[PDB]
């Protein structure tokens, strides 16, 4: 029994409508899916590297969303990329100085997809390829504001403000988006026995399982 | 034996938090079973029974020591209530369960051994805290225990019980938390156990046969004990049959109820008459303690059950046997009243003729007046008569059969004579006088006949009650009016009678027909009718004449009231004699009663308001004082009433005379303002004392009364003028005809409606339906007259008879009842139509339209139509209602077309309303939202489509697609994401196209599609616009041409029409326009296709601007779109036509080359007055601050009352009454905060007539230092606390506005006192969580709604918030600034880092600081943005270093934002209003200043360098100083800002 840190290398078991680890398609495609079939706890998948995660806190991209915006005068879009990259400095010294920290239920956190090096963030100007009905889950290198995500108790013997406890299940709520990650029974034309990851109302709960810790 | 740990023998309860379900053990069928219990509670936590009580044994090797627990330990659980063992099982069947959890009655045996598993990381197995989760395992089985869903007991209604197992796997949601019990739980559930268990022995022992006396005597001891301890009354010798309880105890009563002693009660009483004891045998002194014994179970029976629905329905599941064992003298008649007269269900249930009749022989048997008594009660249930059991009563006390039982009366040669008969059969006869005197010297005989008649005729008050006819035609008869006023005015009979007397006279003769409630006020006045001269003596006999009747048949009882009045006040003391206050109590209610039925003159009222004062300056004492502020209140309304016809009377008189001034009737309205008008003969002292005294009260009711008494008396003028102000002349004859009309219609409708019972089950339809008809007929048509009509009608009051006509019960299949109220609601519908007063005023009743109906859906579309202030406010409630009824009853359109209504209103749309509609829509499902997708459903469509194509039914489910389709586009319309995303996935654009191309589709279908297309497709904030790139909108551009083409066609051929002209003028062009008009379209323009269906689309439009049928209307739309088509054309670089672009540029080229005098008079007249009168009103209402801040001067010094007001007692009260009121009366609260924020806020002056009138009214009434002293006084009194407690625990944004601002004077001129008040509180109450979490929620919700916008009321109500805080933290107060940003509590809210947040965002954030900073600072937020600064200069000041260092080094940058705002220049306002940008500058430098004091590293002074460049500050120090233009009027100096900027940036060098 331990508790969750900041920093550490974690994977995301789904337990819902569709029960799997969350994994990502290879190449440059930017599409998290679950694959229920390619294996479970006691059975973890052979390639168990696309399905670690690492937790970090929360970032600040207000700058660099300006920035953004700016560039899709000279002297002032260069002021702001100045003013993004100043940001993104303190943004690293902040994830160094946070570093090792314990996570609480509803805090926001990050998931950083180390094999890709993306952060998993979630769209709400744009739906789900397959629902309709759901918005967009996607890998981000830069990352967002919808990379933030609430880490809501799913059981009720646990509150707010409560160290989270590895093997957990839990809730990953967008901040923006305000629906919870859900594992839809969506079967990708491109591939088969992969499910869709995407973000809309549902019962799903993710449990938490510890690969590697900060220390380490 | 520490309390913090989990100890052995404790007693606690096992909850299962994932069912949120306590562990109980309960006997279901013969055997004990454990389960979980299913609660019905909103709270589960609430749901504490005495069976889920479980005693925690620890396993050691000694039997006989226990000890504090430890997680690696054993334990065992005992039920406490039964002692049994928890265990578990082999399962019966083996589900997925192993083995089930059963209560073993041993525990000797290592089946019912458990383990502890934590459920989070322990401080090592030490110890096991108390109130911590736990996981349960069976060490015998090494199994984990769950919940599942198996009701134990599934053959039975409302399956309660569930079962539990262990598994072999562990869940990790499995887990309990243990809740402690309190030692007085345990108590009575140890006292309730031993006592069952004694009575269970005793009633073993009478069904045997044989009962010893001692065995007798003891059961008679615990009996006595039970009924003891079930009243929770100290047992000081008292009898015990004999026992009041002001509050039983609902906690005991559930014990009793849940150990099975009513059971054993009942079986006691039960098991001797089975022969031990025979009911007629029970007389004999050898049965006496039988009797008792009998008589206490009853006791038992009905304190267990009082307030307390679950335990009174479980007993009269007995009801036989209760009823059964009634007559002898055992109390069963008394329980069976004390269990039917306060169950209303119960009490029809079970009350009926058998039982009716039983008691009219018993009372025959034995005339008791008590049985009379309960006959009386049984008629009236929570003061509110029962017509079924009233009726079954009367009918059989009435009955001439049954006439031996009531005492007759009558009138001789007068004086009065009671007639009865014996239970010997034998007439007897007396006169009242001598049976009363008889009575008073001690003749008990005399005594009992008296005490007889007077329940005799409290039965047939409360028989009459409610206006029963059918005993009140019966009872007049036998006594009449001239009876009843000799009785009641004879002095010699005793208070008791003469108050019996008196209620009878008010529920026999007073409440009858016609009498009715008359409005003081009329708002309606006859021109012809008004006098040039008026007095209080010709209102009078206006008034009189007014009266149909013409001989008042309660002259002497008015007399007699006021005479009764007289001598009471003659009296030092009023209120000494209990005896007399009954008869005071009811002379006051028939007074009351007679003046709300219009029976008194101004005259007569005025002199009972003298008198009524008099007396005033328990319970029956508290009701007669509502009772007399109630008259009062009328009396003062009947005043207002006669001022506004002296004002119509003087205008009337000055128009006749100066048309065959205003300084006159300005000098006559004052007049009055003052003398023979004064409520008493003291100018207002004696009603002012009375306020207060009644104020000074611990009653709520007469608090309240008092208050808003006091607060009327001070608004005469105002309230007079408003009043004034909604005055109706009706001067023209239709107008008086119409007036006649409906006066006529509507006195025979409510006369009606009141005699309803007998035709609501004849003429009187046929009547009611001609009323109705006539009725709707004059309401009229056409603007011109309707606004006069719907107004006659609100002064007429129709509203009222309409909504009493819809309450008119009735049963259902009556096609005539349906059509009248069909018929009604319509008329309802008419008269709110475009009036929002009339809107108001039919919302204000709105319960009654929230059932199931479409009638009712419709009356609510028209009230809420077009009105923007509802359709804002509209309630979740009535949404959710309206949804319901959609989802179950059906789909009707009339829901839709309501939803639509509340979206849309007055033009602008409501987001609030489409976000909540459109998130319920989606909850709800499929079975409300209906959509043809699959080829089936399409087909379906279609043929639906073929069918209506002549036509669309009103109701048709084609007609309900279309709505719903119109509801979703108004949705998506708003600014929202995901209702988009929403609307796109419900109906995608290839159903939409493939619905809309197809031959057949109606034109209102095709409408329909394309206004959602553009509303959800066209115009959305998706990323991802799917509309462009694709071939469908190419697709549906090819159909809006062919629909153009045939549009032409049918217009050559004379075929038009109007439906498809709209939809072309209406969607297709707006379509086209948007879809053109926007920059993602620039490369949609790409493919040969492409540009030919443009050029389709060019020639189209043209040929139809040039068809000359179009209207002038749509022209500008017309030419609007060709332009668009054609700037898009040439941008497009398309081959035109030679002809066509010729055209094209002629078109381009040619766009860019004596009622109405007397209304005037009236209404000059009202402005005139109200521009008058103003600062009087304002003086009027200041003089209430020196009334409130000085009481004590209106009594007489060495009072009670005196001290208590100089003691503070009336602003203590008053303040601790507002929290009180604050839930109740809004308003109330609202204008005592107001009274406190003005006694609290600079003395002012008005001018010269408003000072003597001031001065005037001092005299009459009463015969910054001083702003620190009254902040001290009120702080003293509990002001802060009461502001504190407001801004924690309100909901209404007034309530909150006006707490800040209480709060903002209370800490004005930065008081020491109240500072440290206001952080004591903060630091000891529990509610500074609460008040730092609302503070920081507002807080974020004016960011989010800045940011939104980047006005409004959350960025409007930051600034008072601001202030107070910056005046909390003024004169440096280092305590409160360190607390403002951490708190000692578990959660702290950093306030200064959410200011500087807001202060980044509002100022433009990184753009905005990096130059850009002028097109955020507008002329409004200017104000805020100098407040923000202040309140940050306020932070840093002291020097608080922590608060430096955060702002410095927050993550936000605001420190560039300060910088910039010295450093830039905001162009837009500079030249506009250039102090304010000084101001700015000036607010930012002393920021800089303040943040850098007692620093000395240079971090600070670095962080700031690098935003201010030392060239740039010594330009913009050299042009301020330079600047001296400005100067001229100028608040603040250029100067003094260059010079602070030059300090600052010495110190920074
Ligand atoms: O407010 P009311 O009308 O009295 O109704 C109460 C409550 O709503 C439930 O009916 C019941 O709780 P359960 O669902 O737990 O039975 C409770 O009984 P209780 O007194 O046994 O708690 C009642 O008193």
């Amino acid at each position: 029994s331990s508790f969750l840190h900041i920093g550490d290398i974690v994977s995301l078991y789904a337990e819902g409508s569709v029960n799997g680890f969350i994994s990502t398609l290879g190449l440059v495609d930017d599409r998290c899916v679950v694959e229920p079939a390619a294996g479970d706890l006691d059975n973890p998948p052979k390639k168990f590297r696309d399905c670690l995660f690492k937790v970090c806190p929360m970032n600040r991209y207000s700058a660099q969303k300006q920035y953004w915006k700016a560039k899709q005068d000279v002297v002032l879009l260069q002021k702001l990329q100045h003013a993004a990259q100043m940001e993104q400095k303190q943004n690293d010294t902040e994830n160094k100085k946070v570093h090792g920290d314990v996570v609480k239920y509803g805090s926001v956190i990050q998931l950083l997809h180390m094999k890709s090096n993306k952060y998993l963030t979630v769209n709400k100007r744009l739906p789900a390829l397959l629902e309709k009905n759901a918005m967009r889950v996607t890998l981000d290198a830069t990352g967002n504001e919808g990379s933030w995500l609430f880490i809501q108790p799913f059981w009720k013997l646990r509150s707010n403000g409560d160290n989270v406890v590895v093997g957990d299940k839990v809730i990953l709520n967008p901040v923006n988006a305000g629906q919870p990650l859900h594992a839809s029974n969506y079967e990708l034309s491109d591939n088969a026995g992969c499910k869709e990851v995407n973000s809309v109302n549902c019962n799903t709960s993710w449990k938490i399982n510890l690969f590697m810790q900060f220390r380490d | 034996h520490l309390e913090e740990v989990l100890k052995g023998g404790d007693v606690v309860r096992l909850f299962h938090a994932e069912q949120e379900k306590f562990l109980t053990c309960d006997e279901y069928k013969g055997k004990l079973q454990v389960f979980l219990r299913t609660t019905l509670r909103q709270s589960a936590t609430s749901a504490t029974s005495s069976n889920a009580l479980w005693e925690v044994e620890v396993v050691h090797h000694d039997p006989c020591r226990g000890g504090a627990g430890h997680w690696n330990g054993l334990y065992r659980f005992k039920h406490l209530a039964t002692g049994n063992y928890l265990a578990a099982e082999e399962n019966p069947s083996y589900e997925k369960i192993k083995y089930c959890l059963v209560a073993v009655p041993h525990g000797n045996d290592i089946a019912s051994l458990f383990e502890l598993d934590p459920t989070t990381l322990q401080k090592t197995d030490s110890f096991v805290p108390r109130n911590s989760y736990v996981r349960l395992r069976h060490l015998c089985t090494n199994t984990w225990i769950q919940s599942t869903n198996v009701p134990i007991d599934i053959e039975e209604e409302r399956p309660i019980r569930l079962m539990l197992g262990t598994c072999p796997t562990k869940e990790d949601k499995e887990a309990f938390a243990i809740v402690s019990v309190p030692v007085s739980e345990i108590r009575d559930l140890d006292f309730a156990n031993d006592a069952s268990s004694m009575l269970a022995s005793a009633v073993e022992k009478l069904n045997e046969g044989f009962i010893s006396q001692n065995d007798r005597r003891f059961v008679i001891q615990l009996l006595e004990d039970l009924v003891f301890f079930v009243s929770d009354v100290p047992n000081n010798g008292q009898n015990v049959l004999d026992i009041m309880v002001t509050k039983p105890n609902r906690e005991r009563q559930k014990l009793m109820r849940e150990q099975n002693i009513l059971k054993q009660v009942f079986g006691i009483l039960k098991a001797p008459f089975r022969p031990l004891v025979r009911l007629e045998e029970l007389s004999d002194q050898k049965n006496a303690p039988y009797q008792h014994m009998f008589r206490l179970c009853y006791r038992v029976l009905r304190h267990s059950q009082e307030d307390y629905r679950k335990n009174q329905e479980h007993i009269a599941k007995q009801f036989g046997m209760m009823q059964s064992q009634i007559g002898y003298d055992i109390l069963a008649e008394d329980t069976i009243t004390a269990l039917l007269h306060n169950n209303r269900k119960l009490l029809e249930k079970h009350i009926t003729k058998t039982e009716v009749e039983t008691f009219v022989s018993l009372v025959r048997k034995n005339r008791e007046p008590r049985f009379l008594d309960y006959l009386s009660d049984l008629c009236v249930s929570n003061h509110i008569a029962i017509p079924v059991t009233q009726e079954l009563i009367c009918k059989c006390v009435l009955d001439p059969k049954n006439s031996d039982i009531l005492i007759r009366t009558e009138l001789r040669p007068e004086e009065v004579w009671l007639t009865w008969t014996d239970k010997n059969n034998e007439h007897h006869e007396k006169s009242v006088r001598q049976l009363a005197q008889e009575a008073r010297a001690g003749n008990a005989h005399d005594e009992n006949v008296l005490s007889y008649y007077r329940y005799q005729l409290k039965l047939f008050a409360r028989m009459c009650l409610d206006r029963q006819y059918l005993a009140i035609d019966e009872i007049s008869q036998q006594l009449g009016v001239d009876l009843i006023f000799l009785c009641m005015a004879d002095e010699m009979l005793p208070f008791d009678l003469r108050a019996s007397f008196c209620h009878l006279m008010l529920h026999v003769h007073v409440d009858r027909d016609p009498q009715e409630l008359v409005t003081p006020v009329k708002f309606a006045r006859l021109w012809t009718e008004i006098p040039t001269a008026i007095t209080i003596k010709d209102y009078d006999s206006n008034l009189n004449a007014s009266r149909d009747d013409k001989k008042n048949k309660f002259a002497n009882t008015m007399e007699f009231v006021e005479d009764y009045l007289n001598n009471v006040v003659s009296e030092a003391v009023p209120f000494a004699n209990e005896e007399k206050n009954k008869l005071t109590f009811e002379v006051v209610s028939l007074a009351h009663n007679l003046i709300y039925f219009g029976f008194y003159s101004f005259s007569e009222l005025l002199r009972l308001t003298r008198t009524l004062l008099g007396i005033i300056d328990d319970i029956v004492v508290m009701e007669t004082k509502l009772k007399i502020l109630e008259i009062l209140q009328f009396i003062l309304n009947v005043r207002l009433d006669y001022r506004i016809s002296y004002l119509l009377s003087v205008f009337k008189k000055e128009f006749v005379e100066v048309f065959p001034n205003l300084d006159r009737i300005g000098e006559q309205a004052e007049a009055m303002f003052g003398s023979m008008l004064e409520v008493d003969d003291e100018g207002g002292r004696m009603f002012l004392r009375v306020l207060i005294h009644l104020t000074m009260h611990d009653y709520a009711p007469l608090v309240s009364g008092a208050l808003q008494l006091l607060f009327k008396h001070f608004s005469q003028r105002q309230e007079a003028m408003h009043t004034f102000k909604q005055v109706q002349l009706l001067i023209s004859a239709q107008d008086v005809e119409n007036y006649k009309v409906i006066k006529s219609e509507l006195d025979r409708l409510r006369t009606m409606v009141e005699k309803s019972e007998l035709w609501v089950d004849s003429e009187n339809y046929q009547i009611v339906k001609g009323i109705l008809e006539r009725l709707n007929k004059m309401c009229g048509v056409g603007e011109q007259m309707r606004k006069k009509q719907q107004r006659l009608l609100k002064n007429m009051d129709a509203h009222k008879v309409m909504l009493d006509l819809l309450q008119i019960p009735y049963d259902k299949g009556d096609a005539k009842m349906m059509e009248i109220l069909r018929y009604t609601h319509q008329f309802l519908q008419k008269f709110c139509a475009g009036n929002p007063g009339n809107q108001a005023l039919l919302h204000k009743h709105l319960h009654l339209f929230l059932t199931p109906g479409l009638l009712e859906a419709e009356t609510m579309q028209h009230i809420f139509l077009n009105n923007y202030q509802l359709c804002s406010e509209i309630s979740e409630p009535v949404l959710q209602h309206f949804v319901h009824l959609l989802a179950t009853h059906g789909r009707h359109v009339q829901y839709l077309d309501f939803l639509h209504t509340v979206i849309k209103a007055e033009g602008k749309y409501v987001k609030k309303c489409q976000d909540m509609i459109m998130t319920e829509l989606t909850n709800a499902g499929d079975d409300v939202v209906v959509f043809y997708n699959d080829k089936a459903s399409l087909a379906h469509l279609l043929d639906m489509m073929k069918a209506a194509r002549d036509g669309v039914e009103d109701h048709s489910p084609l007609m309900y697609h279309i709505s719903l389709v119109d509801l979703l586009a108004a949705c998506a319309e708003g600014k929202n994401v995901y209702t988009e995303i929403k609307c796109t996935s419900l109906l995608p654009l290839e159903d939409v196209v493939s619905v809309v191309t197809h031959e057949d589709c109606i034109t209102e279908v095709k409408m329909a599609y394309v206004n959602f297309v553009n509303h959800c497709y066209v115009d959305t904030e998706v990323e991802m616009k799917e509309i462009y790139t694709s071939n469908h909108i190419w697709t549906l551009f090819e159909n809006f041409t062919l629909d153009m083409a045939r549009v032409c066609s049918k217009r050559e051929k004379r075929v038009a029409d109007p439906t498809l002209e709209k939809y072309v003028l209406s969607v297709v062009l707006d379509t086209i326009n948007a879809f053109f008009s926007s920059p993602f379209s620039e490369n949609s323009t790409s493919l040969q296709t492409h540009q030919t269906i443009v050029v389709q689309l060019l020639q189209s439009t043209t040929r139809l601007l040039e068809c000359p049928w179009l209207q002038q209307q749509h022209k500008g739309s017309v030419e609007a779109c060709i332009r668009t088509l054609a700037m898009v054309a040439k941008g497009r670089a398309i081959l035109l036509p030679m002809d066509l672009d010729a055209h094209i540029s002629s078109m381009l080229s040619s766009g860019a080359s004596d009622y109405k005098n007397i209304i005037e008079k009236l209404q000059d007249i009202i402005t005139a007055l109200e521009e008058r009168l103003k600062p009087l009103v304002q003086a009027e209402l200041s003089v209430l601050v020196d009334v409130l801040h000085w009481p004590e001067l209106l009594f007489l010094e060495g009072s009670e009352a005196y001290q208590r007001c100089e003691s503070g007692g009336f602003l203590s009260k008053l303040i601790q009454h507002t929290k009180d009121l604050m839930e109740s009366e809004e308003k109330l609260c609202i204008k005592v905060l107001r009274t406190l924020q003005q006694m609290l806020l600079k003395k002012t002056k008005y001018g010269d007539r408003g000072n003597q009138l001031r001065k005037m009214l001092l005299q009459n009434y009463l015969q910054w230092s001083a702003i620190a002293a009254t902040q001290c006084r009120l702080d003293k009194e509990g002001a802060t606390k009461l502001v504190c407690d407001l801004i924690t625990s309100t909901k209404n944004e007034k309530i909150f506005q006006e707490s800040i601002g209480l709060a903002i004077h209370l800490l004005d001129g930065g008081n020491t006192e109240i500072q440290k008040s206001f952080h004591n509180l903060m630091m000891s109450d529990k509610k500074s969580e609460r008040f730092f979490k609302v503070l920081h929620d507002r807080m974020k919700r004016a960011q989010q709604e800045t940011k939104s916008t980047v006005m409004g009321t959350s960025v409007l109500i930051m600034q008072p918030i601001l202030r107070f805080l910056q005046l909390l933290c003024e004169n440096h107060n280092r305590d409160l600034q360190n607390f403002l940003r951490c708190q000692n509590n578990k959660t702290n809210y950093n306030l200064v880092c959410e200011t500087l947040q807001f202060l980044d965002i509002m100022c433009g954030s990184t753009t905005g600081g990096l130059g850009l900073l002028g097109l955020y600072i507008n002329e409004d937020n200017v104000g805020l943005v100098i407040q923000t600064l202040e309140t940050l200069t306020e932070y840093c000041q002291g020097p608080c270093h922590e608060n430096q260092t955060c702002i410095v080094t927050h993550e936000s940058n605001g420190i560039d934002i300060i910088t910039a705002l010295i450093l830039n220049d905001i162009s837009p306002l500079c030249k506009y209003r250039m102090d304010l940008v000084l101001q700015l500058k000036d607010n930012a430098s002393k920021l800089l200043l303040a943040l850098m004091e007692s620093r000395h590293d240079s971090e600070n002074a670095e962080r700031i360098l690098i935003s201010l460049r030392p060239q740039e500050l010594v330009d913009v120090i050299k042009k301020a100083y330079l600047q001296e233009e400005e100067r001229e009027n100028s608040e603040v100096s250029p100067r003094e800002v260059g010079h602070n900027i030059y300090i600052l940036a010495l110190q920074l060098s």
